[PDB]
């Protein structure tokens, strides 16, 4: 019958929604990740600078 | 229990005896009779209620046995409502699983496809299709299934709680076989009652008869009453004649002016 | 505890009326909420008994001893039997054309 | 007709998760700037 | 298996004290846990004893309360409610020592300040609405003592 379909679309946007979030939350991960570089540059800095030390 | 073919009710009678545990004897008149009275209240109270308890556990297992019995409004909600009719694993869908006669299932179950939101009809059947167990089934959604109950109680229809393979089935039998042995529990309960009741009451009212029989005879001759307190009894065939000869009798002490009771107990 | 000296029931129409002549609670003025929580076993909803036991058995209650019929505490008999603390202790009052059961009973049942 | 109600409440529902969808992922992506500076600076911090 | 103790002369007569002292601690506490149970069995009797006779007084005071109701031609439920403002019956929690625990049991305590009844203002039944107290007033006495003896 016609609940299935009704069902169908409900768990099939369900199934968007966790994508959604886990690519989203994938991402919050790549940008800390990101952020990380360019922290790491400021230890390449002080590290170059103790070198210079 | 002992039978009440054996209880020495009559034996008791034939010499009234009057107990310590009843009445101290050093009470006074009053005092001895208030004790009396409030503790055959409590002990008829206490018959009453456990009376009650019997009734209301026997009033239970006739509903256990009506539910067993297969009529859907009352039978397991497995039977009731189909699998495929009732909505399952969907959070955002629930099913009504109403259950009433030919008209209010259908009235119902036109409600439920009508007025319960996301009603999806196409998903309506009916499971059950006796006169006065049509129940029908319907996949209502979760949020309008207390108003698809709601309507179908206004409907004069009764929900049930459907679930497809689940242990509905075994909890209904557990259900059904706790309430018979609560039943019998408190059947044995009340018989115990009642057998120790016909005994203690009786005793009681022996007690509270002797007390009366004193102050009457302590009233109408005076102090000391010095009255030859006895108890006839009279064969069923010739009460009326005794009781005749004991008001002829009685005229020399002139209701009657000598102290007498009646008892048919 | 000397906050403890309360009484709170949970049973049907008729229990809940009589124990309230009885005066067993009293409406609180700060919280505006009184112990005798009279609820229907057919009314409201099971979600409801068990969100006012959870309240009454927790949330720092001064309920000293919680009463239940035994026809509402069997509907929520797992929040029953979950309540395993010494205090506040449960009760399974008869109700009127439910009598209680000594199966039913959940501390009881600890036996 | 029944089978378009059905169709019309299997969009409503699927709605409903989209709108859903699109919550999860703003909330995340509040996450993501707020990670941009937690532990990061706390990574330069162990690096200082 | 076996603790790390350093094998030496006082070691050993530290160890053997301490085996003294756990098997002394052992039959002092089984012949606790034999008294505790004796005392749980007598504690399991009075539950029962007590559960029959709540069976039989919620039956009777709801009688009696339903007498009232239909004396008063109404529910005294929405009297009551009103009433609900203050409360006159507690329980003080007593620490009551018994056996080795300190067991809690309730005592109930009545409070003058909230004598008042649904009967007033009722305009009926009010000697069956005064019974009907008096005897759910009784019923929580025995409930306060039924708890008591749960707890």
């Amino acid at each position: 019958n016609g609940i299935a379909t009704l069902l169908q679309a409900e768990k099939e946007a369900h199934e968007i929604v966790s994508k959604a979030r886990k690519y989203r939350q994938d991402k919050l991960k790549q940008a800390k990740t990101d952020a990380a570089k360019e922290i790491d540059s400021y230890k390449i800095q002080k590290d170059k600078e103790l070198k210079e030390f | 229990t002992l039978p009440i073919n054996n209880m020495p009710v009559p034996e008791y009678l034939e010499n009234f005896q009057w107990q310590t545990r009843k009445f101290k004897l050093d009470k006074s008149i009053k005092d001895l009779i208030t004790l009396i009275s409030n503790e055959s209240s409590q002990l008829d109270a206490d018959v009453r209620a456990t009376y009650a308890n019997y009734n209301s556990a026997k009033t239970n297992l006739a509903a256990a046995e009506r539910k067993k019995t297969g009529d859907l409004s009352v039978r397991s909600l497995h039977d009731i409502v189909k699998p495929e009719d009732f909505v399952l694993n969907s959070e955002h869908l629930t099913t009504v699983l109403v259950a009433v006669p030919k008209s209010l299932k259908s009235d119902f179950e036109k409600s439920y496809e009508t007025l319960s939101k996301n009603v999806v009809p196409a998903s309506a059947s009916v499971i059950a299709e006796d006169a006065e167990y049509v129940l029908f089934n319907v996949h209502l959604f979760k949020k309008n299934v207390q108003e698809f109950t709601t309507a179908a109680r206004e409907k004069k229809f009764i929900p049930r709680e459907f679930n497809y393979s689940e242990e509905l089935i075994d909890q209904l039998k557990k259900e059904h076989d706790s309430a018979a042995s609560l039943e019998q529990s408190l059947r044995v309960q009340l018989v115990r009652l009642a057998k120790t009741a016909y005994v203690d009451v009786f005793i009681n009212w022996f007690h509270i008869k002797a007390l009366r029989v004193y102050v009457e005879s302590v009233l109408r001759y005076g102090l000391p009453p010095h009255f030859n307190i006895k108890i006839i009894a009279v064969p069923p065939k010739n009460l009326s004649k005794c009781k005749s000869e004991l008001i002829d009798a009685f005229g020399f002490l002139g209701y009657e002016p000598f102290v007498m009771y009646i008892i048919n107990l | 505890a000397e906050k403890r000296t309360l009484i709170a029931v949970i049973a049907d129409e008729d229990t809940t009326t009589g124990l309230l002549l009885a005066g067993i609670g009293q409406i609180t003025p700060e919280t505006q909420e009184k112990n005798f929580f009279v609820y229907q076993e057919g009314k409201t909803t099971k979600e409801e008994i068990t969100d006012k036991f959870n309240h009454f058995t927790e949330e720092r209650d001064d309920i000293a001893i919680l009463l239940i019929n035994q026809h509402i505490a069997e509907n929520i008999r797992a929040r029953v039997d979950s309540f395993t603390n010494a205090f506040p202790a449960i009760l399974e009052i008869p109700s009127k054309d439910h009598p209680y059961d000594p199966e039913k009973d959940s501390v009881l049942k600890r036996v | 007709q029944v089978n378009d109600e059905l169709n019309k409440m299997q969009a409503f529902i699927r709605k409903e998760a989209e709108e859903k969808a699109k919550e999860i992922q703003l909330k995340a992506d509040q996450e993501y700037e707020i990670e941009k500076t937690n532990i990061v600076r706390n990574e330069t911090n162990n690096i200082d | 298996n076996r603790e790390q103790v350093f094998p030496t002369r006082m070691t050993l007569g530290l160890m053997k004290t301490k085996l003294k002292g756990a098997n002394q601690g052992y039959s002092l506490l089984k012949r606790k846990s034999e008294a505790l149970t004796k005392r749980f069995r007598d504690i399991t009797k009075r539950i029962d004893d007590a559960k029959q006779k709540m069976g039989r007084v919620m039956q009777t005071a709801a009688f009696s309360l339903a007498e009232v109701s239909y004396a008063t031609g109404e529910n005294i439920g929405y009297q009551v409610q009103e009433s609900v403002s203050t409360a006159r019956f507690k329980v003080r929690a007593r620490q009551e020592n018994v056996s080795g625990v300190y067991l809690s049991q309730f005592e109930s305590y009545i409070d003058p300040e909230i004598n008042d009844f649904r009967l007033t203002g009722l305009g009926r039944g009010g000697q069956q609405v005064q019974r009907a107290k008096e005897i759910y007033s009784r019923a929580v006495e025995t409930l306060v003592e039924l708890a008591s003896l749960q707890t």
